[PDB]
């Protein structure tokens, strides 16, 4: 099978940028290499094929190149709507194979987030769990971590994360993360601690509260 | 205009079968070899086979020998996917895919058709308020949290979709058999608590919807 | 009144005969002076002359070789074969010859191989047919020669299989099995009298292969035509063109399908290879020009094809006036019947011609031919088959006494080995005159010699 | 009648080239009218025979002509584990050669084509193609919608049904008046025959170089059969287009299978979905009744006729004697919607092996007098066998038996004078329309004026 190498794997670029995504092949497949594009939810769309001839309907702005075993997809002067995932694919051989895909991503300032600690609900303390919820919200670029900390140590287990793509008022990044344990030991213990790490600050950004205290 | 019009979503069981379908439309599915393709988020796009309608001659990976059976119809239009011994790595969204000129190209899609693979029965969210703790700022975020629900989707609105501005709904995501989700609200402390604001959850599978106001916390 | 015999000098015995035929002599010494001694014969007994004295010579025509005429090594055709004939001045003899048609008639066949790879199973059939004419036909007449060739197509895409570069060697390489290179005609052996030779290289053959289900047989007839050297007509020789085949065949104009549009120029174009060089370049035949050169080159076609395209060949031959259908099978009774056919539609002539005779003697013929009648003044019967005896009766006339006394001639027909040779002498002396007696005794005046009665 | 057979001009090619073999008028978007010309033997730029097409502008002296640039070298594309293979040696470029509007389409109808995978193969076969150009812009497409991927085995499981690796496509070419292109492979389907048709403009926009194996949606081939009388039927051999239906909405096609039903011939009609509508039977086995097809409205009622060509048909003679001269059959269409019957004309060669009816060009109106004419061709007529073409006009009966005019072969033996032919323009624009006549033999074309 032919390896289809494709980089990067993301890039922050703005509107109006000329920008280019590589995908190299494990072998040479003489322009036998098409690309692909899929927008936000939406299915996929053919780009160019053969290597260089645009799909009918494909504005001029997308472009290929390339021989041997490597190849490049240009976008002149992005359009907003140009913000998307991209592919290639390779048909010299059975099985045809992918690339890993690049994300064009809409470039901005760094915003450090806005993180706010919420303890269980009342109702799911009655009910018998107990989740502790954490949000990350507006913060820029994409890269964070979040740390869980109950009366000072470290908690791993029982955490989910999830992240919203970039918004499409201020091109910011979200998450959520919530720590459920059992109700039982959410009450053997009293300082609840949430911790994000974001290339905004050397030290991290720390969100607390302390079991029944109002 | 040419366009391939894929079969709608499969909650199929685990160790079943499940066939999906893509039908012609602006042409006949004889005109050009059929292909299959499998979307996953981490994994990504893996090429499962191809039928020549025309003939009905095929192609497949390896590895999707034996699993995957590719057929299709001249007479209806369509060409459909098989998936025997249905396994969880089988959860994906699945494309028929045509060339537009060159015989061995990959240039029309259809829309995609999603496989969830699952055990799990119907089974509603549990849906809890997030209200802060205990000095105020300029501005002030609540939550939302729906835990234990299958299948998704789940549609959450803040004051009945009066609420849109300054939101944040998170992709649901899975742990043990069940999907959970949460949405955040932010608004200026001069809005909240002076002012209602109600979470909105409505999971259709199991017939339910829940209103939860947001209450400051007391003593 | 007076005959020529008496009224013309007659000094002697040898002058008396000189004068005409209807003369004699009187020898007899008791004959009176008065009575005149050259004379004719009925004169001279009347005169009371010794019929022992009286030399009167009668032309006569002995058989000196007499062997029979043939039925069935030797093979006689003319009887008598030897003649003796003696005559005397200016007198003539008659004598017979019956001259027969023992020989059997040469017919060459020359023999189309069809070795495609659709004659695969009809190999066999083929092969047999070929032999059974060879041994069939040679006990029908010993004057048979005959031969063979073979074809396919014109090795050219896309009739020929072009790849990959093996199937070039071996058209059968993607079968998993051999078969002979693919040509246009190739002539194997020529028009020959050995029998056991031509039915070993036709057990020998084997097929090739080729794409498309005509075939390029009509190449072959059209160079088995005009190739005249290469197979080996004979002038005199009744020629026939048996043709094999399991399928259609390439017609005028379908040879644009490998890019061939030149017309056929219906030469030969065989020479030293003994393949048809022109195979690449020119068209197939058309009809027309295939009737034109048969019937210039004089050459019966004979298709020898298939049940399965019998009808097709049988419309073909209606446009090739003389062509005749036969069934190609395992069973050889059908074609073989046609050549026999042939063979019993020929007929031939006996056209006497003489050599060597000699100035003085002068030839009559009376022809009696098939119809029993006496044709005179004719030397040819015409119309006969194998068995056929036809007669002739010749008259011999010298011109007076010429001085060489032996000479011959031969009466032969044309296109016969068998003649006649007939001895002619000429008796122009009597008897009496051996019996010299150079002494004159009666004369004494210096005449000299005293022979039948006279001095001088 | 008034072609002028003193004044000739003489376009001539290079040697061995079959400078003539094919030709036709050709129109610019400006209207100036011009001969393109097909050289099926021109040697390419590496002294190995590939064909040649020249665009020759009009000129009454004549002359060399420019050469319309075409692609000759070979391609070879690895793609979905599989090795495609163009092979232009030998193809033919310009065995015929159709105009439509600023379209140029030459054909080389024994261009080979193989596919490899692995030990196996397609079969390098000629499949043809066509090429395609517009002088004007430059612009080059090709078409050859015989050519496959499918390996000699699978076609030995299936018992040779849909083989097209023989085609020869292009072999005959036409164009209707909306831009379809009709292209005849009498080598189609196991040598039955077949046509292909596609729009001109869809043929344009879906070539590109290098992919050798693309989809043009739009295109519309015939069928295979397994009836006998159709095999080796070479049906594609010759093919025209014209009105034969009464509805003018549809365009109707005239196809000539000179080897139907065993070698005895057939010229059929079918509309634009290959229905057969009606079918002409040859008249003599061997005839290659439908080597030539020609649609025209001789009798000026405005419904079309048609003409069919046996060029190697046997006249009879005194004493059963069989003679080959070559026919022409004439069929006037009647009213409404009743069938083509029996000719209504034959006219018959009169030199031996002369081939009358090898090629029959409409004139249009030669001298106006409101009946079409048509031109006939003996490309080895008249009594010294260089060839004779043979005007014939128009009346309200038909055609006349004797003809109006004829033109003898200035050219030496062998030059198959007339081979092809074409007519119903004004190159001159005099009023009246023109002839252009071909000789590959010699190299050349003989363009004949109209004249008052
Ligand atoms: C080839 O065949 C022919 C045909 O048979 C044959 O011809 C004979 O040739 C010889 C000489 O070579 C002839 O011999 C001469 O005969 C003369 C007398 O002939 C007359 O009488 C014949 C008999 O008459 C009676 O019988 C017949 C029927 O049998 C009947 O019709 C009569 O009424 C009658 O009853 C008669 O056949 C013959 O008729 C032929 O001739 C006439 C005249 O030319 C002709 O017009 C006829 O049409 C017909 O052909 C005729 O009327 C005789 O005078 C002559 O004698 C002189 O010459 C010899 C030497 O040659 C001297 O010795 C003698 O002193 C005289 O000077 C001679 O005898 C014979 O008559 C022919 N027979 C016939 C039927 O024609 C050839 O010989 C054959 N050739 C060979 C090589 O085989
Ligand atoms: C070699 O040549 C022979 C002789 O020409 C061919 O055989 C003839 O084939 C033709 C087909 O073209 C036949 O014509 C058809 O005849 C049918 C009835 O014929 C009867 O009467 C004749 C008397 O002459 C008898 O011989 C015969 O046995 C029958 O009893 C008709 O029904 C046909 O009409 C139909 O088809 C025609 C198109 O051809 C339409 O026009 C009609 O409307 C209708 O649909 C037709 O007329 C003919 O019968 C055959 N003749 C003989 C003597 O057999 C061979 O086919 C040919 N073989 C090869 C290999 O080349
Ligand atoms: C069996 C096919 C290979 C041909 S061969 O090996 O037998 N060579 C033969 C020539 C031949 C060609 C064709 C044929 O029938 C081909 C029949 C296919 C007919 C097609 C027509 C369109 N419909 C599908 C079938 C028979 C013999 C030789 O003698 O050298
Ligand atoms: C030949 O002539 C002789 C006389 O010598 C005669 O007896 C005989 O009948 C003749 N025969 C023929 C056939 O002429
Ligand atoms: C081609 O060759 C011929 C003779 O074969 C000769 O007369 C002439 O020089 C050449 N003609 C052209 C047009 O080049
Ligand atoms: C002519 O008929 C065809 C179908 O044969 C149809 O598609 C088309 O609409 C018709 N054209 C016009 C101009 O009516
Ligand atoms: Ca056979
Ligand atoms: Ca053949
Ligand atoms: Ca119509
Ligand atoms: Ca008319
Ligand atoms: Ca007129
Ligand atoms: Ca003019
Ligand atoms: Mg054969």
């Amino acid at each position: 099978d032919i390896l289809m190498t494709q980089s990067p794997s993301s890039m922050s670029v703005s509107l109006g940028d000329t920008v280019s995504i590589t995908c190299h092949a494990s072998q040479g497949i003489s322009s036998n290499i098409g690309w692909l594009q899929q927008k936000p939810g939406k299915s996929f769309m053919g780009l160019i094929y053969y290597g260089t001839n645009l799909v009918d309907g494909v504005p001029s702005r997308f472009s290929g190149s390339g021989s041997g075993a490597d190849y490049s997809l240009t976008i002149s002067s992005l359009d907003s709507e140009d913000f998307a995932d991209y592919y290639c694919v390779q048909y010299a051989q059975l099985p045809y194979t992918f690339g890993g895909g690049t994300k064009l991503e809409i470039k901005r300032a760094d915003a450090a987030p806005t993180v706010s600690i919420f303890p269980p609900s009342s109702e799911q303390l009655t009910s018998g769990g107990a989740s502790v919820v954490c949000f990350l919200n507006n913060f820029y670029p994409k890269d964070i971590n979040v740390k869980w900390k109950i009366d000072g140590s470290e908690r791993q287990n029982g955490v989910l994360n999830s992240w919203t793509d970039q918004d499409s008022k201020d091109s910011t990044y979200s998450m959520s993360s919530t720590l459920t344990l059992t109700k039982d030991e959410y009450e053997r213990h009293n300082s609840y601690t949430c911790e994000a790490t974001h290339k905004t600050s050397t030290s991290p950004i720390v969100k607390s509260f302390n079991r029944n205290e109002c | 205009e040419v366009q391939l019009q894929q079969s709608g979503a499969e909650l199929v069981k685990p160790g079943a079968s499940v066939k999906l379908s893509c039908t012609a439309s602006g042409f006949n599915i004889k005109d050009t070899y059929v292909h299959w393709v499998k979307q996953r988020p981490e994994q990504g796009l893996e090429w499962i086979g191809r039928i020549d309608p025309a003939n009905g001659y095929t192609k497949y990976d390896p590895k999707f020998q034996g699993k995957a059976t590719i057929t299709a119809d001249t007479s209806s239009n369509t060409a459909y996917l098989q998936l025997s011994s249905l396994t969880s790595e089988d959860t994906a969204v699945y494309y028929c895919v045509r060339p537009l000129y060159d015989y061995y190209a990959m240039d029309y899609w259809g829309q995609g058709t999603s496989v969830t693979v699952s055990s799990a029965k119907t089974t509603a969210p549990s849906v809890y308020p997030l209200a802060p703790v205990c000095t105020t700022g300029s501005s002030v975020t609540l939550g939302c949290l729906v835990k234990g629900y299958f299948p998704e989707p789940v549609t959450l609105t803040w004051n009945s979709g009066s609420l849109s501005s300054g939101v944040h709904t998170f992709p649901a995501v899975l742990q043990s058999d069940l999907y959970t989700l949460s949405s955040s609200v932010t608004v200026t402390s001069s809005t909240w608590p002076s002012q209602s604001i109600t979470c909105n959850v409505a999971h259709p599978a199991s017939s339910t919807k829940v209103d939860k106001k947001i209450e400051p916390r007391g003593p | 009144g007076p005959n020529i015999c008496t009224t013309r000098g007659v000094s002697s015995c040898q002058q008396c005969l000189a004068v005409s035929p209807m003369c004699a002599w009187c020898s007899d010494e008791a004959l009176p002076l008065g009575s005149p001694r050259c004379d004719l014969k009925e004169n001279l007994l009347k005169d009371n002359c010794a019929p022992e004295s009286i030399e009167f010579p009668v032309s006569e025509a002995r058989v000196l070789e007499d062997r029979p005429l043939s039925d069935k090594s030797q093979v006689t055709q003319v009887s008598p074969q030897r003649i003796a004939l003696r005559l005397r001045p200016d007198d003539s003899k008659n004598f017979s010859i019956q001259v027969r048609q023992v020989e059997d008639y040469p017919v060459d066949i020359y023999y189309l191989m069809d070795l495609s790879y659709s004659m695969k199973d009809d190999l066999w059939s083929i092969q047999n047919l070929g032999t059974k004419l060879a041994t069939q036909m040679r006990k029908l007449t010993s004057n048979l020669r005959i031969g063979f060739g073979a074809f396919v197509d014109k090795p050219v895409s896309p009739y020929m299989y072009i790849s990959p570069p093996e199937a070039l060697e071996n058209p059968c390489y993607d079968m998993k099995t051999t078969c002979l290179p693919m040509f246009g005609y190739k002539h194997v052996l020529t028009l020959t009298d050995q029998v056991t030779r031509f039915n070993e290289e036709v057990k020998k053959q084997s097929v090739s292969r080729n794409r498309d289900a005509p075939e390029g047989g009509f190449d072959a007839i059209m160079q088995a035509t005009v190739c005249d050297e290469k197979i080996g007509w004979r002038n005199d020789a009744s020629h026939l063109l048996v043709f094999t085949t399991d399928a259609k065949t390439h017609i005028a104009l379908d040879g644009r399908l490998a890019g061939i549009v030149q017309p056929n120029d219906g030469q030969c174009h065989v020479g030293s290879d003994n393949h048809y060089s022109a195979s690449t370049t020119m068209d197939y035949p058309s009809l027309g020009l295939m009737t034109e050169k048969l019937s210039q080159k004089n050459i019966n076609l004979i298709f020898a094809v298939t049940e399965n395209v019998v009808n097709l060949y049988q419309n073909y031959s209606e446009l090739i006036p003389g062509t005749t259908v036969g069934v190609l099978s395992m069973d050889s009774s059908n074609v073989l019947q046609l050549i026999v056919d042939a063979y019993g539609k020929i007929r031939s002539k006996v056209e006497l011609e003489v050599r060597d005779l000699p100035e003085e003697l002068s030839l009559s013929f009376n022809a009696t031919c098939l119809n029993n009648e006496v044709i005179p003044g004719l030397k040819s019967c015409m119309g006969l088959k194998i068995g056929d005896t036809v007669s002739f009766s010749i008259e011999a006339k010298v011109r007076g006494c010429p001085q060489e006394k032996e000479k011959s001639f031969t009466i032969k027909p044309v296109g016969f080995k068998d003649s006649l040779i007939v001895q002619v002498t000429f008796d122009c002396d009597c008897a009496c005159q051996a019996q010299a007696e150079p002494n004159s005794h009666r004369c004494n005046n210096g005449n000299g010699t005293f022979e039948c009665g006279v001095c001088r | 009648l008034n072609l002028d057979p003193v004044q000739l001009t003489f376009y001539a090619g290079p040697n061995g080239s079959q400078f003539g073999f094919s030709l036709d008028f050709h129109k610019d978007s400006h209207g100036r009218v011009a001969i393109v010309v097909g050289a099926p033997r021109t040697l390419g730029p590496s002294q190995e025979e590939t064909g040649g097409v020249f665009l020759c502008p009009w000129r009454a002296e004549g002359g060399q002509c420019p050469s319309l640039l075409f692609d000759l070298r070979d391609e070879t594309r690895n793609v979905g584990s599989q090795t495609l293979q163009t092979f232009k040696a030998r193809q033919g470029l310009g065995a015929s050669v159709v105009s439509w509007s600023d379209v140029i389409v030459a054909c080389a109808p024994w261009q080979h084509w193989n596919v490899l995978e692995k030990t196996e193969e397609a079969e390098k076969t000629p499949v043809g193609s066509c090429f395609l150009a517009q002088p004007e812009s430059g612009r080059r497409a090709e078409y050859s919608p015989c050519r496959g991927n499918t390996l000699s085995r699978i076609y030995v499981e299936n018992d040779f049904s849909w083989d097209k690796r023989y085609c020869e496509a292009g072999f005959s070419s036409v164009v209707t008046q909306a831009g379809e292109l009709v292209l005849g492979a009498p080598g189609g389907y196991y040598f039955l025959g077949l046509l292909a048709q596609a729009p001109v403009a869809d043929i344009f926009s879906s070539y590109r170089p290098g992919i050798l194996l693309w989809h043009v949606s739009s295109q519309s081939l015939s069928f295979d059969s397994s009836n006998p009388e159709y095999f080796d039927g070479y049906w594609g051999y010759s093919v025209a287009v014209g009105e034969f239906d009464g509805d003018l909405n549809t365009t109707e096609y005239v196809v000539g299978a000179p080897t139907w039903s065993w070698t005895l011939g057939a010229v059929e009609i079918l509309d634009s979905y290959y229905q057969r509508l009606h079918r002409l039977r040859g008249e003599q086995m061997a005839s290659y009744f439908g080597h030539s097809v020609a649609v025209t409205d001789v009798n000026g009622d405005g419904r079309h006729d048609l003409l069919v060509g046996a060029p190697l048909y046997m006249e009879s003679r005194a004493d059963r004697k069989l003679a080959e001269v070559g026919r022409v059959y004439l069929f006037l269409q009647p009213r409404g919607p009743h069938a083509l019957g029996a000719p209504s004309l034959l006219l018959t060669g009169t030199q031996l092996y002369g081939r009358f009816g090898s090629a029959i060009a409409p004139l249009g109106d030669l001298d106006r007098d409101g009946y079409n004419d048509i031109a006939v061709a003996a490309p080895y007529g008249g009594p010294s066998g260089r060839g004779q073409v043979l005007v014939f006009l128009g009346q309200s009966e038909g055609l006349r038996s004797r003809p109006s005019q004829v033109l003898d072969s200035p050219f030496p033996t062998g030059s198959a004078f007339g081979f092809s032919l074409r007519g119903a323009v004004d190159i001159d624009d005099n009023g009246y329309p023109d002839l252009i006549v071909g000789a590959y033999g010699a190299n050349q074309v003989a363009v004949y004026r109209a004249q008052p």
